[PDB]
């Protein structure tokens, strides 16, 4: 569960990300595929080479979904019900993978905004990403 | 776990350019802030009430240097790690009772510290190397458990 | 997140537990201390011997707290805010321990109500206990 | 991990009285029902749409006997387990790509199956023994990972 402070940090931090949300999403994925190759088995239909157009394109999709979760931080289950169906119901993604993606996302933010990535923000984002992961891995319909 | 020549390079390249002094307490501080239940083991260190108090704590920074140091000993023993961390494996197991799950957490926080220090230089290729190292150290300490 | 089906299973199952809720809570703890001895370090002030009066007494407290969570399955954060303070803020219990207690609780129910413990109920309870654990391990005030 | 004489007793006592036939598919069925994402690995088995369909599935029961069997091989090798499961460690790692976290889950579900079959007989003392065994098998398969 998120405290009011967490909600403030998440909103303030995601604002600073702004326009580069898509560029960061693409990088987080590129890092995940490299650091944890077993995650590559979930994208057989993808050309996972260096600067793939599919990967850079999926990074934007993932980023927009997160921007949407920040807006509806008080109603995540209802706002992400479509993605929950996809990842939990259809694809059946192992939850451990969400921890790997969340990690690589944090690492990416730390490299581009080291000044803004304070321990306090880090802690709030980690919790936020954990909530998102819980929703996408649950069958609640 | 086996390391390639390109991987031993990436790890040793950064170890050379880093602030061994200030970076230790930076990691320990983040561990305590992001994963609160870990403060239970450092209860004796004093004031751990806030992110500012934790990062400002003298004993956190001091112990931080020690942790960072034991990581340097790992780089020096990449081929045979298990034998090097047997003293610490026993200390954290039977003496402290820390779940192995927490070793992975410190490793992740470690990688995040390096990302803030090196920025763009901490590439995906470099990160992959460090993740592999961090995973090995974590399982070396879990010999008892 | 819990589906409407999960909520029904949890309510129906906890009803069958009924009066023995306290006897089951006591046993789940006895099993946990035995199977995972490291959890004993959280109760230094307790006499953890065979048929301890403290243990059997704490089992009732734990059981009542769970009965309360079932009633407020739609408002767990607000209904358990007191216990969240204790376990997360004051005691600082490592979350892995909640998984161990949840397991021993399920095992206890399986031994006393094998007929009622269908795979479907098992699945719903596991999720329910996971939600409770999330609330007790989070600092949200 | 080392086993005491009383512990080897508890494990072998129950292995003697159990339905090796029907109990295998019972465990695999529960794994697929309680932890849904695991159905991804058994996608080839057919209809896994409902608890009834999963438990009724012929290959789930068939593969269940195989899993239960490999557990019996563990009881016979309580001394040196790691060497016995090296064939399966490789199969699940490099061939299947199953996270080690899932091995612990099957172990837990295993313990819950025994609880429904033996009821009162499955005492806390007996459970402690089985948890220990289940933990050892899980870490034997995680050699590659
Ligand atoms: C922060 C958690 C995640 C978010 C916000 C997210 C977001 C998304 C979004 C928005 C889409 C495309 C939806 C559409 O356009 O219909 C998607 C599809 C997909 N996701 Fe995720 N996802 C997350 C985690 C994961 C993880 C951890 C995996 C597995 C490693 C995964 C695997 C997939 C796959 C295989 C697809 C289908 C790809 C395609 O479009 O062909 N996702 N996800
Ligand atoms: C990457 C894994 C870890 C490494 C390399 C490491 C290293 C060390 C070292 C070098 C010491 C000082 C020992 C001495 O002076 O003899 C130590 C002690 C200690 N460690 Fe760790 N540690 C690790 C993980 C953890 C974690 C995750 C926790 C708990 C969240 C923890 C808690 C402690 C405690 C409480 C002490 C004793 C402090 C004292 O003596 O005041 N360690 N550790
Ligand atoms: C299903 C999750 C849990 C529930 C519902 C629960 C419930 C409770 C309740 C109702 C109390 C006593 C509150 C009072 O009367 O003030 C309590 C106290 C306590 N709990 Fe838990 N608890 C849970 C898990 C745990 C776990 C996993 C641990 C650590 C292994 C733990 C450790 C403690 C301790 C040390 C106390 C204080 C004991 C005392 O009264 O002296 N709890 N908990
Ligand atoms: C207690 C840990 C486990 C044991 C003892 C075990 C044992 C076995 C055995 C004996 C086989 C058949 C191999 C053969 O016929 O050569 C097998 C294959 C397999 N296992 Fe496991 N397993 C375990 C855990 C898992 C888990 C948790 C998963 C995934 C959730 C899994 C998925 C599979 C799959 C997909 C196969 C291949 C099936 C096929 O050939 O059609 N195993 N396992």
């Amino acid at each position: 569960v998120l405290s009011p402070a967490d909600k403030t940090n998440v909103k303030a931090a995601w604002g600073k990300v702004g326009a580069h949300a898509g560029e960061y999403g693409a990088e987080a994925l590129e890092r995940m595929f490299l650091s944890f190759p077993t995650t590559k088995t979930y994208f057989p239909h993808f050309d996972l080479s260096h600067g793939s157009a599919q990967v850079k394109g999926h990074g934007k999709k993932v980023a927009d979904a997160l921007t949407n979760a920040v807006a509806h931080v008080d109603d995540m289950p209802n706002a992400l019900s479509a993605l929950s169906d996809l990842h939990a119901h259809k694809l059946r993604v192992d939850p451990v993978n969400f921890k790997l993606l969340s990690h690589c996302l944090l690492v990416t933010l730390a490299a581009h905004l080291p000044a803004e990535f304070t321990p306090a923000v880090h802690a709030s984002l980690d919790k936020f990403l954990a909530s998102v992961s819980t929703v996408l891995t649950s069958k609640y319909r | 776990v086996h390391f390639t020549a390109e991987e031993k390079a990436a790890v040793t390249s950064l170890w050379s350019k880093m602030n061994v002094e200030e970076a230790g307490g930076e990691a320990l501080g983040r561990l305590l802030v992001v994963y609160p239940w870990t403060q239970r083991f450092f209860d004796s260190f004093g004031n751990l009430s806030s992110p500012s108090a934790i990062l400002g704590n003298p004993k956190v920074k001091a112990h931080g240097k020690k942790v960072l140091t034991s990581f340097g000993d790992a780089i020096k023993n990449m081929d045979n790690l298990k034998p090097a961390f047997a003293k610490l494996s026993e200390l954290h197991c039977d003496k402290l009772h820390v779940d192995p799950e927490n070793f992975k957490l410190l490793g992740n926080v470690m990688v995040i510290i390096l990302a803030t220090h090196f920025g763009k230089e901490f590439t995906p290729e470099v990160q992959a190397a460090w993740q592999k190292l961090v995973s090995a150290v974590a399982i070396a300490l879990a010999h008892k458990y």
